[PDB]
C-alpha cells in the first residue's frame, strides 16, 4: 500500500546501512533521478537522515516529481522545493494499483486555492469553491468535494496507469554517522601516512594518540584554521590527533 | 435550494410596446442567470447570459439588468415574434415563466 | 482534570539575565581559541521573567508563556518540584503536542494528539510519594516516544535556601527540539547568580512539530495536615523559576585549553563589547578603534506623482470583441 | 453544435426510461450536459447535470431516486435514466449544453444548443 | 480484462480453424497473448505465443507447422489458425494473457484472464 | 524443451487435512512458475506466481517454495472446493498435473 498523493508515508529511516543496493542499475526502475548527489556515490555518502516519501500517481505526472516542478501534483499534491538533495525513484504498478472496473481508492487534490508548501501534506476536505456563488456545504453548481479520484485501470494508456514513486530526502551528516552505505571496518593504523574515512572527513594524515580531553558529545575537533584537528574513533572512543604527511 | 418568482404571470401588450420582465429570487445567485424565448410546446432558447448580457444572434433590443435577487429584462419594443414565454434560469432551477401575450 | 485554587494574585518579577544563556553551538572541539559565532542566545543583561512557586499570599504560578525562537529557561529548588514542560501551539488534542515529564520513577517524552488539563499538575503526598500526574485526559495518535531508565528521585521536603540551579535551552530547528543544559550547585534565595557557564547539549529530538506556546510542570504538595480537597487542599513547597527568551546575536566565546568555554562577549551589548568583537579579543588596548557605521534612516515616504487622472484602456483592448 | 436526442416512448408504470444523447467531436470533456424536464404546456424543471470531465454527477433533490444520469466517453454520449415510472410523470425531456466551461474548471452560468426534447408517457 | 473468444465448429479433416480474441484497451501493446490447447478431460499444452508489441510469435515444437499465429493493431485481436486438422486433434483451446510485460521488455512469468475456451473437432 | 513431472498423479484426502503438492523440472527454471487450479472441464485458474507468490485474491492457505528443479505447494487446510487438478506451468510448457480428490 502506498498513499494517494493527499498524504504520503514518510518513514524516516536512521541508525541503519543504508545499502542502497545500486537500485539504479536494477532496471526495475522507470525512473531513478538524483539531484544534489551523483547516484553512483550514494553507497560512499552518509547522511543524518533520509525520509522516504511513499505515494501513487499517473504516468504522465511522474516527470513533476522533481525540485523547482509545477503542475498539478507539484503544486497541489506534492511538492519539492529548488533546493534539494534527495533522489526520485519511480516505476509501474499495473498489477497492484489497477482494477478491471478501475481502482477508485486513489484520489488526488484537485482544487485548492493557493500553492502547496515544500513538504506539506495537504488531507483536506474543505469544499472549494470555483465561482461566485458562496455554495455552503452544496459541494455542487460551481464548488467541489476537493480530491478527485484516478481510473486506475490495466488497459488505459502508459500515461494513465498508475506508478509508485517514492522520493528519498537526504539530510547531509552533520551528525555522528547514522545512515550510511556498506562500509567495512579496519583495523586502526596509527603512525605512518594514512587515507582515512571514519564517518565522513576522509582525508590523509597520521593518526597519532591525543592528549586532548574531548567532553562526551563532541566527537570532533578543528584548529585556528578551521581544519580537522582531532577524531574520536568511532569504536572505543580513543582520541587520534591528525598530522599532514610530510 | 434557489427559487424564483416571476412577474407579471401574464404581459399583455401591443405589438410595439414596451416591455418590463421581473425576476425575483429567494436569495442571492450573484449574475448566474439566463433568460429563454419559449415558443407554445417547444424548450426556449437562449436570450442573455450572466443575467444582462445579450447572446450572440440576439436584436440589440433584448438586454437586461439586475444582482443578487433583483432582475429585470428590458424589451425596447415588444414585436409580434417576440411575444413568447420568458424564463429565468437560476444556477441549479427555473422560475416559473411569464407568458408575453398580444393584447 | 482539576482547576486548583486559594492562590493569590500578584504580578511577575523581573530579573537581570547577566551573563547566563550561553551554550556550546557546536559539537566540534575547539581549544584555546576566540570562536566568533552566530546563534539565538539568551542577550546579555536581558529583562527575563521571574515566576514564583511558593507558599508563603500563596504562588504557584505556572501560566502559559509563548515559545517565540526558543527560550532560556532556569529554575532553583531544593525538592524537585519543577518537573516538566508541556510544548505546542494549541494543547487540546487537536494537533500534535509535546509532552517532557520528569516523573519520580522515569522521565517521559511524548510526542500525541494531546487534551491537555487547563491547569495542568503532579503531586506528592506526605504521611513523601507520589499521588497525582493530572496533565492530560487523552494522548491519543502518538507519533513519538521515549522513556528513561527507571530511577529513584528524592521527594523529600528539603529545607533551607534554593540548593540546586538547572539552566534549560529549548531550541526548535528543523523539526529538532534541542535541549542543553547544566547542573550547578546554589546557594539562593531570589535571583539568578551572576556567574557563566555554557549549557551542554543533552538531547536532539527529531519530532517535526511547530512551537508557538509552552506551560511548565510542578509538583503540588499534599498532606496529613492539609485539607484533602482536590481544589483547595493543597501547597507549594518553595520554587522558583525564570524565562527569558533567545535573540539572534553574534558572540565571541571563549575556549580555554581542554576546550571549555569560560567566556563571552556579547557583541551588541555596548560599544566596548563591539570593539572587543571587532578585535577579536577579551582586552582591549589604549587608542581608536573602528566598530561599523553609523547611518540616518528615512522616517517618511513622498511620492509627488502628476495628477493623471485618465485610466489606460485595458478594458478596451482586453474584452473586445 | 448539436445534441441527437432518442424518440417518444410510452410504457407501463414502474418500467425505466432510458435516453441518450449523441454528440460528435471533442465534447465529453469539453462540455457539462444537463437534462431538464418539461411536462407539455409547462415551464421548465432542472432533473440533473453530468460532468463528463471529472465524472461527477449532480441532482435536484426532488428528482433524486428517480433520476439516474452516466455518460459514454466513446463518442461522447450523454444518458439517464427515469426510475419509477409514473403516468403522472408525463414530459417532455431533454438534454442541453452547458456552453462555459474548461478543462481548468473555470465554471458554468447558462446554456445553447437544446435538443428541445422526447415525450415520454404512459 | 477480458479475451473474447469465437465459438465452437465442426469441420473436416484438412480444413483449417481459425479463431480470434478479441479485446478492448490498449492491450495490443500492453500484454502477450498466448495460445494453449486443452483436450477435454485433460491438462494443459502449449501452442503459441504473440507479442504483438514487437510483431514476433514463438511455437511449441509439436506445435510448429500446425500452428500459426497473428493480430491486428486495430482493435487488439489475437488470431490463430490451426492447420491440418485431424479427428484426432479434438480440442478445447483458449487464449490467456502474459500480465506481466512492458515496453521495455520486462519479462513475463505468468497468466491471468484466461478464456477458457472452444472446441473444435471433426 | 521443459519438462515438468507432478506428484502424486493423484492425492486422496479427507476436507480440512493438509496438503502438499510436489513438482519437479527436467533442468532449471529458475523461479518461473506459476500454479492454477482445475475443475473438471475447465481450464485452470491463477493461484501462484514466480512460483511462490500468493495471487491476488487467493486465500492464505495457498502458498509455495522452491527453486530450479525442485517446486511445491502448501495447502495448510484443504477444503472441499479446493479438490481441484493442480497444475504447474513452466515457462513455455505445463506438468502433468495433480488431480486432488475428496477421501
Ligand atoms: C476549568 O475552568 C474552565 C473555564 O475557564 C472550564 O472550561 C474547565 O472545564 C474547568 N476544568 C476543571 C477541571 O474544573
Ligand atoms: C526591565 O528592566 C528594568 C531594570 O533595568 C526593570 O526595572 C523593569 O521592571 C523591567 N521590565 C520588564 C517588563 O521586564
Ligand atoms: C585541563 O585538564 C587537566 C587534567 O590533568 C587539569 O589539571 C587542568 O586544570 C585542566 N585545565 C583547565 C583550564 O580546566
Ligand atoms: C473583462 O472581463 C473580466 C473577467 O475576466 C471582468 O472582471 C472585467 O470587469 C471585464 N472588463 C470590461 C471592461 O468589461
Amino acid at each position: 500500500r502506498f498513499a494517494s498523493v493527499y498524504a504520503w508515508n514518510r518513514k524516516r529511516i536512521s541508525n541503519c546501512v543504508a545499502d542502497y543496493s545500486v537500485l539504479y542499475n536494477s532496471a526495475s526502475f522507470s525512473t531513478f533521478k538524483c539531484y544534489g548527489v551523483c547516484p553512483t556515490k550514494l553507497n560512499d555518502l552518509c547522511f543524518t537522515n533520509v525520509y522516504a516519501d511513499s505515494f501513487v500517481i499517473r504516468g504522465d505526472e511522474v516527470r513533476q516529481i522533481a525540485p523547482g516542478q509545477t503542475g498539478k501534483i507539484a503544486d497541489y499534491n506534492y511538492k519539492l522545493p529548488d533546493d534539494f538533495t534527495g533522489c526520485v525513484i519511480a516505476w509501474n504498478s499495473n498489477n497492484l494499483d489497477s482494477k478491471v472496473g478501475g481502482n477508485y481508492n486513489y484520489l488526488y487534490r484537485l482544487f485548492r486555492k493557493s500553492n502547496l508548501k515544500p513538504f506539506e501534506r495537504d488531507i483536506s476536505t474543505e469544499i472549494y469553491q470555483a465561482g461566485s456563488t458562496p455554495c455552503n456545504g452544496v459541494e455542487g453548481f460551481n464548488c467541489y468535494f476537493p480530491l478527485q479520484s484516478y481510473g486506475f485501470q490495466p488497459t488505459n494508456g502508459v500515461g494513465y496507469q498508475p506508478y509508485r514513486v517514492v522520493v528519498l530526502s537526504f539530510e547531509l551528516l552533520h551528525a555522528p554517522a547514522t545512515v550510511c552505505g556498506p562500509k567495512k571496518s579496519t583495523n586502526l593504523v596509527k603512525n605512518k601516512c594514512v587515507n582515512f574515512n571514519f564517518n565522513g572527513l576522509t582525508g590523509t594524515g597520521v593518526l597519532t594518540e591525543s592528549n586532548k580531553k574531548f567532553l562526551p558529545f563532541q566527537q570532533f575537533g578543528r584548529d585556528i584554521a578551521d581544519t580537522t584537528d582531532a577524531v574520536r574513533d568511532p569504536q572505543t572512543l580513543e582520541i587520534l590527533d591528525i598530522t599532514p604527511c610530510s | 435550494e434557489i427559487v424564483m418568482t416571476q412577474s407579471p404571470a401574464t404581459l399583455s401588450l401591443s405589438p410595439g410596446e414596451r416591455a418590463t420582465l421581473s425576476c425575483r429570487a429567494s436569495q442571492s445567485v450573484s449574475s448566474y442567470l439566463a433568460w429563454y424565448q419559449q415558443k407554445p410546446g417547444q424548450a426556449p432558447s437562449l436570450l442573455i447570459y450572466d443575467a444582462s448580457n445579450r447572446a450572440t444572434g440576439i436584436p440589440a433590443r433584448f438586454s437586461g439588468s439586475g444582482s443578487g435577487t433583483d432582475f429585470t429584462l428590458t424589451i425596447s419594443s415588444l414585436e409580434p415574434e417576440d411575444f413568447a414565454v420568458y424564463y429565468c434560469q437560476q444556477p441549479l432551477t427555473f422560475g416559473g415563466g411569464t407568458k408575453v401575450e398580444i393584447k | 482534570c482539576v482547576n486548583l485554587t486559594t492562590r493569590t494574585q500578584l504580578p511577575p518579577a523581573y530579573t537581570n539575565s547577566f551573563t547566563r544563556g550561553v551554550y556550546y553551538p557546536d559539537k566540534v572541539f575547539r581549544s584555546s581559541v576566540l570562536h566568533s559565532t552566530q546563534d539565538l542566545f539568551l542577550p546579555f543583561f536581558s529583562n527575563v521573567t521571574w515566576f514564583h512557586a511558593i507558599h508563603v499570599t500563596k504562588r504557584f504560578d505556572n501560566p502559559v508563556l509563548p515559545f517565540n525562537d526558543g527560550v532560556y529557561f532556569a529554575s532553583t529548588e531544593k525538592s524537585n518540584i519543577i518537573r516538566g514542560w508541556i510544548f505546542g501551539t494549541t494543547l487540546d488534542s487537536k494537533t500534535q503536542s509535546l509532552l517532557i515529564v520528569n516523573n519520580a520513577t522515569n522521565v517521559v517524552i511524548k510526542v500525541c494528539e494531546f487534551q491537555f488539563c487547563n491547569d495542568p499538575f503532579l503531586g506528592v503526598y506526605y504521611h513523601w510519594m507520589e499521588s497525582e500526574f493530572r496533565v492530560y485526559s487523552s494522548a491519543n495518535n502518538c507519533t513519538f516516544e521515549y522513556v528513561s531508565q527507571p530511577f529513584l528521585m528524592d521527594l523529600e521536603g528539603k529545607q533551607g535556601n534554593f540548593k540546586n540551579l538547572r539552566e534549560f535551552v529549548f531550541k526548535n530547528i528543523d523539526g529538532y527540539f534541542k535541549i542543553y543544559s547544566k547542573h550547578t550547585p546554589i546557594n539562593l534565595v531570589r535571583d539568578l547568580p551572576q556567574g557563566f557557564s555554557a549549557l551542554e547539549p543533552l538531547v536532539d529530538l527529531p519530532i517535526g512539530i511547530n512551537i508557538t506556546r509552552f506551560q511548565t510542570l510542578l509538583a503540588l504538595h499534599r498532606s496529613y495536615l492539609t485539607p484533602g480537597d482536590s481544589s483547595s487542599g493543597w501547597t507549594a513547597g518553595a520554587a522558583a523559576y525564570y524565562v527569558g527568551y533567545l535573540q539572534p546575536r553574534t558572540f565571541l566565546l571563549k575556549y580555554n585549553e581542554n576546550g571549555t568555554i569560560t567566556d563571552a562577549v556579547d557583541c551588541a551589548l555596548d560599544p566596548l563589547s563591539e570593539t572587543k568583537c571587532t578585535l577579536k579579543s577579551f582586552t582591549v588596548e589604549k587608542g581608536i578603534y573602528q566598530t561599523s557605521n553609523f547611518r540616518v534612516q528615512p522616517t517618511e515616504s513622498i511620492v509627488r506623482f502628476p495628477n493623471i487622472t485618465n485610466l489606460c484602456p485595458f478594458g478596451e483592448v482586453f474584452n473586445a470583441t | 453544435v448539436q445534441l441527437v436526442q432518442s424518440g417518444a416512448e410510452v410504457k407501463k408504470p414502474g418500467s425505466s426510461v432510458k435516453v441518450s444523447c449523441k454528440a460528435s467531436g471533442g465534447t465529453f470533456s469539453s462540455y457539462t450536459i444537463s437534462w431538464v424536464r418539461q411536462a407539455p404546456g409547462q415551464g421548465l424543471e432542472w432533473m440533473g447535470r453530468i460532468i463528463p470531465i471529472l465524472d461527477r454527477v449532480m441532482y435536484a433533490q426532488k428528482f433524486q431516486g428517480r433520476v439516474t444520469i452516466t455518460a459514454d466517453k466513446s463518442t461522447s454520449t450523454a444518458y439517464m435514466e427515469l426510475s419509477s415510472l409514473r403516468s403522472e410523470d408525463t414530459a417532455v425531456y431533454y438534454c442541453a449544453r452547458r456552453a462555459i466551461d474548461s478543462d481548468t474548471y473555470v465554471e458554468q452560468s447558462h446554456f445553447d444548443y437544446w435538443g428541445q426534447g422526447t415525450l415520454v408517457t404512459v
